[PDB]
């Protein structure tokens, strides 16, 4: 029987409070399909291998192979749509400063690298390492070649970096890194001074979050599950829809040439009509799961648009969006029909119990905190930001009051100061 | 007296080559890791029932096997399959006669064609009515048993002949080591590689692993 | 125009057809054999078989005109199965074989697949797919003689029912009797070979007809039973048509490197199509693939603007297709893509935004002199952000934007009654 | 041409019906694709094989096009909840989420009618005309480390 996890007992109370005292940044993975391999099939072909007795006999059906084209040219179509909705999104190609002083943050492993053929970073080359027919078929080429994925995934991550929000809303508005992060820090309620006070700590963790990264990628295909799923499915899709050529129907040849060669039209019509019959169903059922396929990366496609606009060009308030814990930042790296996110963020580390009480009553008049939450080490109050313990001394500009203490639930007695 | 078989028996199925595939067929094939039955040159010949098709091999150095009788009854009455190898040339005759009576052989038969260490490896087998033939020889050390391993066998010929074969020996020079085995109908899988070298097989029911 | 059943056309990419290239010769090559089948040995012998004795022959390695029969017209019948009889003149085979025997005439029907009485299951039988050529004639001529050639003979009963081409020739009583009948007549207990006395006098289907079915060893295997027919002289590396030993096909005929082991005569595919043959008269191992083909794309501006057009062959090289339409393979200028060959839109170096999409970073526009042109498009402007480590731009004005956005939120309700549409 | 996201659902919708009409037309291997004439010209037993050639044809190209429609209405719902949550969060409200209500630093939206459809008028802040200047993340004075709010 299968464990749901560990069990645990949250030590709760009416005047108890856990802060945590510490922090660490992580770097979490994200992959989504953007668009699949663009089949086309001409049916006259595929079904009558240019035998003209089975083409002239295929046109009692009307209308079925000028439509079944119709449907793969529409499927076709959207692939590079999609690939547009979630790359193109940037209005110009912004380049990488020559100069690397981020405040010690080092961003080499997912910045371009100029000594490759086709111009993209160290890890989106371990994504493309990762990931792994001629009877009227045929495969189609995207508009965007993967070396011009590469430039929109590059001019991305160098806006990010060089200008935060402001190349999403504006044009891009230079800034210095340090203040970037600070604040993105000051977003999720963690007072800008937390990063001043700690940024060669902030920054030698997330350069070794990010130098994990290429080992997690190094570890194991089974992290592009994802992606090479939809490189799985077409292949699938086309093998099986091949292999039908050579299914009989109940004809007395699947080799329609057998047909034309041992009869004559007055028996051969009838076998013939067999394989059509037989193969222009086949490839009805290949078109339908190809629409519906195309339907399935389609919502994959506009969920990755969004994550692209809401977290790359700015910095999502909506938890579990962007990374597990709260959201900072993220960078796009380009991959085999599809994108990855390198998701930014902070999680509290190191929790210790505090008593507290909502409010404090000290001239008569009940205290309250402007920011943050009242605590006590057993023998003096303070009060301290939600999310990083950093105790200051309670006093009339960190609280404001609201009437007499008698109506407040567990209200308590101290001073509070007026400097 | 018995051993097995392990992964022996397999032979080009189709007059077809194929590359770089895992492609799968039926045909009657010796099942894997199956039994075989065991016998060496002393006196150990006698004839056997020949089922829906042979397998059979013998280790040798010096050819004491020189050939083989099958048939319903080998009995002087119907024109019967002899194949010998007569020292200068490989010969096929249809004979009823028992001319040689024994598989002993000496230091009106309508049809009739001409053309340890060495194992000699054969597939018998009727079908079309026709009697087709299959073959290997390799250098081998392995002293008791058939050698665990793998090689598929090549055809020889595919004979009009028609015979009911229910009964067949072999025959031996007079004045070493050889096996049999059963053929069954199997789905095998056969891995074709980039020089249509059929190099590996599965017996798909031989366990739930292989039919996966 | 007529792929999009309208008199104007508006700017865009279209398919409009699937050209291929046309085979240039058309190749044939044969098994090398010139004797003559013998069908004098098949149908002048001087007796055929009882029918419970029912003869068989083999044919192999020989030329098979079978006009010679088609035009006997002494043949009460000659019906086919699987092969329209005249076909028998090109189409070829490994082996085939004759039965042969005289029966009554009146039983000349049992001769077909799926056929029951009593020489269908008790003494000559055709399996269900029966593939091949059934003839007979009324032999009344030779081999009636004042019903004393009672020779031709069958099974009223026996319980050892039938397979198709089961030989017999057991002279056992039946054994099935009210007592066990062990060489004795009586209930049950008959002979196993009743008769036809066949007498010049005898009404036409008591009559004796002569019989012979020609059953085909008709396979993908080497053929050796084959009608007349020449052998061509080779064309290589060109598409051609071509036929070997019966099988048709059309392609580049080529040279190869496929180590056939002496026994394997045909190479195959992953999906198990035929892609190699060795030459019956030559043995050289031919690879072989399609001849070249591909999605006919027209790039155009709106008919509004202008007539003038260019063309994109999908997939092909321009080499490949160096064809006479007319002018639209000539085309003035012809550009080589990744996507395909090109012809008549003007390649340009200035790589502009992308209008009408190729395919692989490339696209086409109408431009100035005034033609298509094709060029490598932009993706956008390149900027290079003044990044420093104390520098920052602050906006001091804004604007207001107001932005339309457009959504589909709904389709036109539809209902069809079925058997009205269907039935009418 | 702003329209053509409105126009493509009518134009498809056309397309679909007027080829389900034309199938009508078609013969799928009966001697004529009109019904009347089967019955006028021949007897009855041999008319049950024709028009099940018929019946086989056009139930075939009946169930393409309804099994088509219901593909093409779950693209529209996936469209119509999008609109649906634009309207709540865009028109009821102000949005936090980039680019969602429009490019630029969302205010507020209007909604306006459509046929087939729904059309937004994003109303949106975009800043203008930068100036540089040089800055700290900090300030010293009196040996205290100032951060501004
Ligand atoms: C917060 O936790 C981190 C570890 O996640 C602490 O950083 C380590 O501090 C020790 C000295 O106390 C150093 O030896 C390690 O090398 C530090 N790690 C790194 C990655 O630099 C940090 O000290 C904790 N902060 C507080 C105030 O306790
Ligand atoms: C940025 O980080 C990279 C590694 O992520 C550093 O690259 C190493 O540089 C040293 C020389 O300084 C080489 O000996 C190593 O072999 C490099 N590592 C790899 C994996 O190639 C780089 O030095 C860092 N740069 C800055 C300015 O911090
Ligand atoms: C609660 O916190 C306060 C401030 O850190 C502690 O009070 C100081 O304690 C030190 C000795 O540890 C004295 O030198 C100071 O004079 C105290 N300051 C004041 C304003 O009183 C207090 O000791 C802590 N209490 C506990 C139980 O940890
Ligand atoms: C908080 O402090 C006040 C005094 O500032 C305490 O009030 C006294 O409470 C007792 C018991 O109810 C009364 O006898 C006195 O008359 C009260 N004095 C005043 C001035 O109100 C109060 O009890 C304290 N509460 C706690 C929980 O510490
Ligand atoms: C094939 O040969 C076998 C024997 O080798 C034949 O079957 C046996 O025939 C004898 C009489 O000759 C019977 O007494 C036995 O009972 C038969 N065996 C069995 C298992 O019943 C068989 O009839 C032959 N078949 C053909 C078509 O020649
Ligand atoms: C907080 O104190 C309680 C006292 O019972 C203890 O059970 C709990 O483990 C403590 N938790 C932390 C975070 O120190
Ligand atoms: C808090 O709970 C304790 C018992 O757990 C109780 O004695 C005390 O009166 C409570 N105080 C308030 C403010 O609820
Ligand atoms: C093979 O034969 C041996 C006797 O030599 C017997 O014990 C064994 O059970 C047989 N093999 C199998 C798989 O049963
Ligand atoms: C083998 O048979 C051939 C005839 O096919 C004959 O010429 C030859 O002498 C024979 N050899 C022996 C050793 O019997
Ligand atoms: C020769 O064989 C035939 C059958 O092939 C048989 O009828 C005949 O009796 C045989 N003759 C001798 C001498 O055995
Ligand atoms: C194919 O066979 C040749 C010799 O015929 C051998 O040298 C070569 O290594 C083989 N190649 C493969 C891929 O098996
Ligand atoms: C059979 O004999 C006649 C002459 O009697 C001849 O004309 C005919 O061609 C012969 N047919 C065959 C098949 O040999
Ligand atoms: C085939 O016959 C031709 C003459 O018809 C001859 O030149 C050629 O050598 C023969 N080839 C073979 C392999 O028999
Ligand atoms: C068609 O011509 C009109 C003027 O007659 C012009 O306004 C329009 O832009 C043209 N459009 C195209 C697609 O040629
Ligand atoms: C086109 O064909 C020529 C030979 O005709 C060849 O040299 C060239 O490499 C080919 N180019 C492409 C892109 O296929
Ligand atoms: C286009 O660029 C190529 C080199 O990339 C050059 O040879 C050619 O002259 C240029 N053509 C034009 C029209 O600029
Ligand atoms: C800001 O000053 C730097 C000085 O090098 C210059 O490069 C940059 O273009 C200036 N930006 C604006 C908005 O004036």
């Amino acid at each position: 029987t299968m464990s749901l996890g560990a069990e645990n007992s949250v030590a709760y109370s009416n005047n108890s409070i856990a802060i945590p005292t510490n922090f660490t940044i992580s770097v979490t993975t994200e992959i989504l399909p953007v668009s699949m391999t663009k089949t086309s099939v001409d049916c006259t072909m595929y079904i009558c291998g240019d035998s003209t007795e089975c083409s002239n006999l295929l046109l009692q059906y009307g209308s079925f192979c000028t439509q079944l084209n119709r449907a793969l040219t529409g499927i076709a179509v959207e692939q590079d749509k999609n690939t547009q909705e979630v790359f193109a999104q940037v209005k110009q190609i912004y380049k990488t400063p020559p100069i690397k002083d981020f405040g010690g943050f080092n961003f080499s492993q997912i910045l371009p690298d100029p000594s490759k053929p086709s111009k993209r970073s160290f890890i989106e080359d371990l994504l493309f390492n990762k990931v792994t027919k001629f009877n009227g078929l045929t495969v189609l080429p995207p508009l965007l070649t993967d070396e011009m994925i590469a430039q929109y995934t590059s001019a991305l991550l160098a806006g990010t970096i060089t200008s935060g929000w402001t190349f999403g809303a504006g044009a891009a508005l230079q800034i210095p890194f340090a203040m970037q992060m600070a604040y993105r820090f000051n977003g999720i309620g963690v007072t800008q001074n937390v990063l001043y006070e700690n940024q060669k700590l902030i920054a030698n963790q997330f350069n070794s979050a990010i130098g994990k990264i290429q080992d997690s990628l190094s570890s194991t295909a089974s992290a592009l599950g994802k992606l090479q799923n939809v490189v799985n499915q077409n292949a699938q899709a086309l093998n099986t829809l091949v292999k039908q050529l050579s299914s009989n129907f109940g004809a007395i040849s699947s080799v329609l040439n057998d047909i034309l060669s041992r009869l004559d039209k007055v028996e051969a019509e009838v076998q013939i009509d067999r394989l059509i019959t037989g193969r222009l169903q086949s490839l009805q059922t290949y078109v339908t799961q190809q629409l519906i396929r195309a339907a399935e990366i389609r919502a994959s496609a506009n969920l990755a648009a969004t994550k692209m606009s809401e977290c790359v060009l700015g910095q999502s308030k909506r938890v579990d969006f962007c990374g597990k814990g709260y959201h900072l930042m993220s960078f796009p790296q380009s991959a085999p029909h599809g994108v990855v996110f390198l998701h930014v963020t902070y999680v509290p580390a190191q929790e210790k119990n505090f008593t507290t009480a909502p409010a404090i009553c000290h001239d008569g008049k009940a205290h309250f905190p402007r920011e943050g939450v009242f605590v006590s080490n057993g023998t003096h109050w303070f009060v301290t930001q939600r999310n990083f313990y950093e105790p200051q001394i309670i006093t009339t500009d960190n609280t404001f009051v609201s009437g007499n203490c008698d109506v407040v639930i567990g209200i308590v007695n101290n001073t509070v100061y007026d400097p | 007296a018995y051993t097995n078989s392990f992964t022996r028996g397999v032979y080009y199925p189709d007059k077809v080559f194929r590359s770089s595939v895992l492609h799968s067929t039926q045909d009657l094939f010796l099942p894997f890791f199956s039994n075989v039955t065991w016998f060496h040159a002393i006196h150990d010949n006698p004839v056997l029932p020949f089922n829906d098709g042979v397998y059979f091999a013998s280790t040798e150095k010096s050819n004491i096997i020189r050939g083989w009788i099958f048939g319903t009854t080998l009995d002087s009455k119907t024109q019967s399959l002899l194949i010998v190898n007569n020292a200068t040339n490989v010969v096929i005759k249809v004979c009823e006669f028992q001319f040689c009576n024994d598989p002993f052989l000496d230091v009106n038969c309508t049809f009739e064609y001409v053309s340890f260490k060495n194992l000699r490896e054969f597939v018998f087998k009727n079908i079309d009515g026709y009697f087709k033939i299959y073959s290997k020889h390799t250098p081998i050390n392995l002293v008791r048993d058939l050698p665990q391993g793998f090689s598929a066998l090549e055809p020889l010929v595919d004979l009009p002949i028609g015979i009911n074969i229910t009964r067949f020996q072999t025959l031996l020079a007079l004045h070493a080591a050889y096996y049999v085995g059963y053929l069954q109908p199997r789905t095998f899988l056969l891995k074709y590689n980039e020089n249509g070298t059929i190099t590996d097989a599965v017996d798909c029911a031989l366990d739930p692993l292989s039919e996966t | 125009k007529c792929t999009l059943k309208s008199f104007t056309v508006e700017k865009g990419i279209y398919q409009t057809s699937n050209f291929r290239v046309q085979p240039t010769e058309s190749i044939v090559r044969f098994p090398n054999i010139t004797n003559l089948c013998p069908f004098g040995e098949v149908f002048n012998a001087t007796r055929f078989a009882s029918v419970y004795a029912w003869n068989r022959k083999r044919i192999s390695n020989c030329v098979a005109d079978y006009s010679v029969l088609y035009n006997s017209a002494s043949f009460s019948t000659f019906k086919c199965y699987g092969v329209s009889p005249t076909k028998l003149n090109d189409l070829c085979f490994t082996n085939v074989y004759a039965d042969s025997f005289v029966i009554r005439g009146d039983e000349v029907r049992q001769i077909a697949p799926g056929q029951t009485g009593k020489i269908a299951d008790y003494n000559y039988k055709l399996p269900d797919d029966f593939t091949g050529c059934v003839i007979a004639w009324n032999s009344n001529n030779l081999d009636s003689k004042v019903g004393g050639n009672y020779n031709y003979r069958y099974r009223l009963f026996r319980k050892s029912n039938l397979k198709p081409f089961e030989r017999d020739i057991s002279t056992e009583i039946y054994q099935a009797g009210s007592k066990p009948c062990n060489g004795v007549e009586g209930f049950n207990c008959y002979f196993p070979l009743q008769s036809y006395g066949f007498q010049p006098t005898n009404g036409v289907g008591y009559q004796p007809y002569r019989v012979v079915v020609l059953s085909f060893e008709l396979l993908h295997a080497p053929a050796t039973v084959c009608g007349p027919k020449k052998s061509t002289n080779l064309v290589k590396n060109k598409c051609v048509n071509f036929n070997f030993n019966g099988l048709t096909g059309t392609g580049v005929l080529t040279e190869s490197n496929k180590k056939f082991l002496p026994f394997q005569q045909f190479g195959r595919d992953i999906a198990d199509t035929t892609d190699a043959v060795r030459d019956p008269q030559t043995l050289e191992i031919l690879d072989i693939t399609p001849c070249s083909f591909g999605g006919v794309s027209v790039i155009t501006p709106g008919t509004n603007t202008s007539n003038q057009v260019a063309v994109l062959y999908q997939g092909v090289n321009c080499t490949e297709v160096p064809v006479a339409w007319r002018v639209y393979s000539t085309g003035s200028n012809v550009f080589q893509t990744r996507a395909g060959c090109l012809i008549g839109a003007e390649h340009v170096n200035n790589s502009y935004e992308c209008d009408i999409p190729i395919g692989a970073g490339i696209c086409a526009s109408y431009q100035t002199s005034q033609s298509i042109i094709a060029y490598t498009m932009s993706l956008g402007a390149e900027n290079s952000v003044a990044y420093s480590n104390n520098s920052i731009a602050i906006p001091t004005n804004f604007t207001i934007s107001v932005t339309t956005e457009i959504l589909p939120v709904s389709m036109t309700k539809t209902s069809v009654d079925c058997t009205m549409y269907i039935c009418g």
